[PDB]
């Protein structure tokens, strides 16, 4: 004899229906709008008839159940946790069963993985027809339920300034099954106040959002100051029901469709240089049937010291025509699609999460990949014995400095651009010969695609 | 200029001198054309590209009507003109057909502005309505043989169909027993007449019209739908064997189209509910199939 | 007037000797049908290497060696030995592709050959080109 | 280094490219509904295996662009301008462009033509498959764009009492052009202080709109009160866009369609003689298939005094 | 692995040594297959189940192209293919077919990645277009021989179609008097070839595909839509009368099909609004048909 | 019906070829389809993505062929 | 026809395995395919389990090589009970999808070899695949 109310709500992601432990399951810190269900078909059989006194009478079937729905709304909450020491969202596992198919492995490389430094989701290894599988669990006040095997069918994210980082998650399941038992003791399944504490430390406001675009076909960054986005991650997930005439039937597997991480990006037109206008006149100038972008929107902003933020970088990026959204302030959308470079590779984009971001550590998680995985900033090329110049039929063998000292990737690539009185190998052995009068330049550039330059003006002579 | 809109149209059916102006009409179809002999004569001296293709004939044309039912009931004259026998207001299919040629009649399509197309030698070839849960309509299907363009015409003033019938359900009976569970009640009557083509020698460097057609052979016909019902085990009144002989009629409240005796096959579909398909068609000794035409009150 | 075929895309087997051989043939079409008679392969060489990549600056990851067989049938060998094909499958790209583990790109390559003499013309042509993939094998 | 405001749009019509003068731009007085712009189409290749260990990526191509939209709301604000002495509304190029295919002459007796009485525009002359063409340049602040070759897709009027006669135009043009140098002075061009008080002088007020139907069949005059109403004229105007694969396309050219003039009219019941309660029973009595009335729908009323009116 | 898609392909047409890549390609539809000879031996024996299939032949390809007009008037060569006799920009339909063989040319279809289906062995069996209130586009047809999977192709750097043509209204005229009242205007002409299969048993253990063709006609041929609009009370210039010889141009400001002499027939349908359609093929001693191409300002 | 997929320039392994005789099975958890030799007929669509599609059927000396049915774990 | 060396073996738990390889020499100019036997003289054939693919992957097992009846071109690769046993202790605890049984152990190829019967060293991959590992339920 009680009442049920929905803020008494729990819910508790697992994989396993048996042996619950704080390894296989979490709760999941929801919101008002949480909503779960599943609905029914039917069928009414009607005699049509023309004659005088017609039989008028219905009869109806239960015919089939449709697949579970399920939603919820979380904050993006990265942390790090006492045990591990390693930067973790409390939702990681929902991230994992959004990311890729394979057994849950923070340890690894692909799909959610956790570091010491930051928590990243790739997109690498989503090449399944079933990803990894979960279960709902639902403690509302008293009552225990879940749904059974369920699946992520996406996770909305809405840049909404003014609010804080927000996702939200929707998916499927083959069936709701209400429990009369307690499967495990949600008191001690359930976060406590020294996790809560360490999470509300960090929080991330949408407010603070810096975006990063540049064209890969012309090596353009622009400043677009956002006013409004959303990206999502949607995975087109159906649930395949049997037809049975004799008995309903609830969905028996599901399979995948494409993987799609799209998004829309709202900002007023700014007439100032590398601005909104300017991206906007060169996207209509062109009017190209395909567009290389480089997109790494960064949620929560950039500091010197540590702060909070959630990064989507999308590196081969196709951005539409952009539109002018006539307003009281005149602005404009910037909607792309995060493409891969083959079909089956994957890598459309990743993810990188931590309540600890330099600017540093998210410029080396956008060139390279990694937070931890350190960048090159800078490259000054020097010469063979601090020389300046160089006669005719003369070798220069020339080396490389690079910032920072601990830059996984120190190796660069060797080219001459301005003039034609020399000629560089693979390892930088510069050869020339005679009637070489000219000024002479030679270019170096990193392997780990940072974008730095190292630049020298020879001057190449005639000799004595 | 004018031009010619099928709503802003009159169809006026000339027979014996008097135009009868067949108001009521749904939807017409109509086409007009003409047959040429066009011959490649390539040779092995110049295998020529350009054909030699002469105009000779004009196709016969083929309208259909589609005409409501009305409280004066000028569209049984079609069966009257297909050769249905009158008496009355009842219209028998006689035993034997009664001449070699059919009714021939001429037909006008006016328009504004004096504009007409004159559809000439025409016969009745099929009339066909289903009764139904929705209005019934009969659609008419008459050929012709020459059709032209004349500027003055035959408009039927005088001579014209009323209003249109109010709905009354559909009722099948066998005697006076009535058939349970009734979905539609289709009836088709044909007069199955063929052209007879005598283009001759004497036409060549004219254009050919067809001009007399022969009876092949009329019939009469009915397609019942019906719900499989049963309300015995091992029922004998209604089942799947069929019948040689049985008298059948499909009633309303303003027709009534009696099979004497009736021969009936049956056809079951499995679909969401199961349905049964007469085949009605009159026997050999049968007496003439009734068509009555009742305006009004019976 | 059909086309050629220049582009080949070789696979090798790790730890096993690679061994591909060309045969050059003189062809006509006359009155009389197509004649061929093998083309004597005299001062022809080969040479043909191979990098990780088509833009300059690219790693030489090996190179070929080449040989002629028999200059009056017009066949000539171009293959490398059991260690150059480890160091292929050294320097290839870690990168696996489902339904078929095995293979993996090694780079693109190029195959002259060149008739170098005093009255011969400094003539040089590229017979083929396209990329090497490698087949890893378990064994030794 | 600065945001663009709505409020300080400018909006010019014109006929030519170039050579901008007083007799082939003005400005048109448009308010806050003012909207432009250009979208663009786009396809999706996505693979659709059942295998184990499926390939789930797609692939987006730019393949059109469609055609650019505009839209504004003016006032039907009739004048007469000191240089020609003849009455003439502001925005009288964009009512030839939707009356006439045919270069404009305010001279002569059809599409938009004045006189020393009165504006008058009528549609006798609208059979092109291309009707006259214009070039809407608009001003945002510093900015210049403009939309190239547009048409009059159609005029808007809402007859709204209680408020001021209106009238909001659409249309639609082969491709939206952002100009970076200015194609003619804005200053010049743009109307002058004394127009702006001679326009102002004369306002038409939906409130007072009489209404003259009559039928011509029974020669019939009904006195009906209107409270609410809207007439248009279309010219369902569709724009052809080629489809190729390897680039994407914008339209090139157009097609005018059936040239529609509809309207609505709400009124009260009235059971006086001739009142709306006498039209509506002799229609639903009648039941024919076609009407002759004879509609003159009066903006602004009638008065013995000079009073404005559309 | 490398997938293929149909937007990044590019079809290259290789004649006389130079390759025609034919951008401003709307859409192209291809098919390849095999000949089976699938027969199944059973014997009172053995009443097997197993079938004898050999793949002996190459199934003939249907490919279909539409390509959008263009500046450079590069589309002009599949009529020159096809048969048509050049002066300037204008192409003739000859009086007599001037080879039994047609003009046989190769085709690629480039895609990423050195992939390529090369189609040897072609010619032009159908090009017609539609002159209307959309753009024009004409849809050609070839007929392959023989398919193959090459690696290196012929890429047409150089020749290719420029910008599409902006729409103009289409206009029919008779000498130069319009006629009113155009809907569509639909054009069509074919080169009617046949395959010679000469498969013998040389050919035993191996797969045959086709190499020779003949020319059984070429033709050229326009259907004419218009909406039956009469000025006069019996007019003789608008009417169903077929007309034996008249002169006929399908005028568009870029493109010009004229009929020196025509064989009209017509055809009226009594649709919403009254349509006519005609049936425009030259006559026997008509001059040749004229097919001009303006790129710009004629 | 499969994709026309290409992993080599000049691939032996996957072309338009026809194939006399080759072992194929179209496998399932439940059920196990098995050509113990096929003759395999190829035809390729220039669909929105090229599709190519098989005809699959045994041999004249093939052994009979195989249709398993396995309700729960194999 | 073309190429099919990717065959997958399954052994089984707790039992020794032997396959038994007839090596033939098909050629297809005449309809009926000659069925000549090649003769398996100066031939050896190595094959070792290795676990993955990656460089230093630890040995699992070897396959011990039998040659016999060399006239009539058949032979046998075997391996003892022993080696089952530890190929099956580092097998996987993931089973495979259409067989709950089998458990994926590792990689494997066989290579014949000709050891100068010309002066040449023509030693080619034969086939390979993945090894199987079959739970057994009798020990």
């Amino acid at each position: 004899m009680s009442l049920q109310l929905l803020r008494n709500t729990r819910i508790f992601v697992s994989t396993v229906k048996t042996g619950h432990n704080k390894t296989n399951t979490q709760e999941i810190l929801v919101q008002d709008d949480i909503s779960w269900g599943q609905d029914s078909n039917s069928t009414d059989i009607t005699v049509n008839e023309a004659g005088p006194r017609p039989t008028r009478g219905s009869k109806r079937f239960n015919d089939s159940l449709n697949a579970a729905e399920w939603s919820f709304s979380t904050y993006i909450l990265p942390y790090k946790d006492k045990n591990t020491s390693k930067q973790i969202v409390p939702d990681y596992m929902l991230w994992h069963a959004l990311s890729s198919g394979r057994a849950i492995n923070l340890e690894g490389t692909t799909g959610a993985h956790n570091n010491a430094t930051n928590f990243m989701v790739n997109f690498k290894d989503n090449s399944y027809h079933e990803l990894a599988m979960l279960h709902i669990y639902i403690l509302t006040d008293k009552t225990w339920s879940y749904i059974d095997s369920c699946q992520i069918n996406q996770a909305e994210v809405n840049v909404d300034i003014e609010d804080i980082g927000r996702v939200t998650w929707s998916g499927n399941g083959n069936q709701l099954i209400p429990l009369d038992e307690q499967p495990f003791d949600p008191d001690q399944i359930g976060i406590d106040d020294e996790t809560y504490m360490t999470i509300q430390g960090s929080y991330i406001k949408n407010k603070l959002t810096i975006l990063k675009i540049k064209d890969m076909d012309t090596n353009k960054s622009y400043d677009i100051p956002i006013t409004g986005g959303t990206f999502t991650i949607n995975n087109n997930i159906t649930y395949l029901t049997p037809n049975v005439m004799s008995r309903v039937t609830i969905p028996i597997g599901s399979f995948t469709g494409a993987f799609e991480l799209t998004g829309s990006l709202t900002a007023y037109l700014n007439d100032k240089s590398l601005g909104s206008m300017e991206l906007y006149k060169d996207l209509i100038k062109t009017l190209k049937v395909v567009n290389r972008f480089e997109i790494a929107l960064v949620l929560g902003g950039e500091y010197d010291d540590e702060r909070p933020a959630a990064i989507l970088v999308a590196k081969q990026a196709h951005v539409n025509i952009p539109t002018i959204e006539t307003d009281d302030v005149l602005g404009t959308s910037v909607e792309f699609k995060a493409i891969p470079s083959d079909l089956d590779a994957g890598d459309e984009g990743y993810l990188g999460f931590s309540s600890k971001y330099t600017r540093t550590t998210i410029n080396n998680l956008i060139v390279n990949g990694d937070g931890a995985t350190d960048a090159v900033t800078a490259i000054t090329v020097k010469s063979a014995g601090n020389v300046t110049t160089l006669n005719r039929s003369a070798t220069l063998q020339m080396s490389v400095e690079v910032t920072p000292s601990s830059a996984r990737n120190k190796e660069v690539t060797w080219a001459i651009t301005a003039g034609d009185a020399a000629t560089i190998n693979a390892t930088g052995l510069l050869r020339a010969d005679a009637s070489k009068t000219g000024a002479v330049t030679v270019e170096a550039t990193a392997k780990d695609g940072s974008g730095v330059k190292g630049t020298k003006v020879i001057t190449v002579t005639a000799g004595g | 200029m004018f031009y010619s809109l099928m709503r802003e149209s009159k169809i006026v059916i000339e027979y014996d001198g008097r135009g009868y102006h067949f108001d009521a009409l749904s939807n017409y179809d109509a086409s007009t054309s003409f047959q040429e002999f066009k011959t490649l004569r390539r040779t092995i001296h110049n295998r020529t590209n350009y054909a030699d293709s002469i105009i000779n004939a004009q196709d016969p044309s083929s309208i259909s009507l589609a005409i409501n039912f009305s409280t004066t009931l000028i569209e049984s004259n079609f069966f009257d003109w297909m050769g249905f026998t009158r008496e009355g207001n009842s219209l028998f299919l006689p035993r034997n057909t009664p001449n070699i040629e059919p009714i021939m009649f001429n037909m006008y399509i006016i328009n504004h502005n004096n504009s007409c197309i004159y559809f000439e030698n025409c016969y009745v070839s099929t009339v066909d309505f289903s009764l139904d849960k929705s209005i019934p309509i009969l659609n008419v299907g008459i050929e012709s043989g020459k059709f032209s363009e004349v500027s003055t015409f035959r408009d039927g003033y005088t001579i014209t169909q009323g209003e249109v019938l109010p709905y009354s359900a559909p009722a099948v009976y066998t005697n006076s027993s009535p058939l349970p569970a009734l979905i539609s009640a289709s009836m088709s009557f044909q007069q199955q007449c063929s052209w007879r083509e005598d283009r001759n020698i004497f036409d060549i460097n004219k254009i050919y019209t067809n001009k007399r057609a022969y009876v092949n052979e009329m019939n009469a016909s009915a397609t019942l739908a019906f719900y499989y019902v049963k309300r015995l085990v091992g029922d004998k009144f209604l089942n799947l064997d069929p019948e040689t002989r049985t008298p059948l009629i499909i009633k309303n409240k303003y027709v009534s189209i009696t099979f004497p005796l009736a021969r009936i096959s049956k056809r079951l579909n499995f679909s969401d509910l199961y349905q049964v398909e007469y085949d009605v068609i009159p026997t050999a000794d049968s007496d003439p199939v009734e068509i009555n035409f009742f305006g009004e009150r019976k | 007037m059909s086309t050629e075929n220049r582009v080949i895309d070789l696979v090798v087997d790790e730890n096993v000797p690679y061994g591909l051989l060309m045969q050059f043939m003189d062809v006509d079409d006359s009155v009389y049908p197509s004649t061929s008679k093998p083309v004597d392969l005299t001062d022809f060489s080969l040479r043909g290497s191979i990098k990780s990549s088509l833009e300059d600056g690219a790693e030489t990851v090996a190179s070929f060696t080449t040989a002629i067989v028999d200059a009056a049938q017009g066949v000539a060998s171009i293959s490398l030995p059991v260690s150059a094909v480890t160091t292929i499958a050294s320097k290839a790209s870690k990168e696996r592709d489902r339904y078929n583990p095995r293979q993996r790109l090694a780079g693109y390559y190029d195959v002259i050959i060149t008739r170098t003499a005093v009255g011969s013309a400094a003539s040089s042509f590229r017979i083929m080109e396209g990329k090497v993939y490698i087949s890893d094998g378990v064994t030794q």
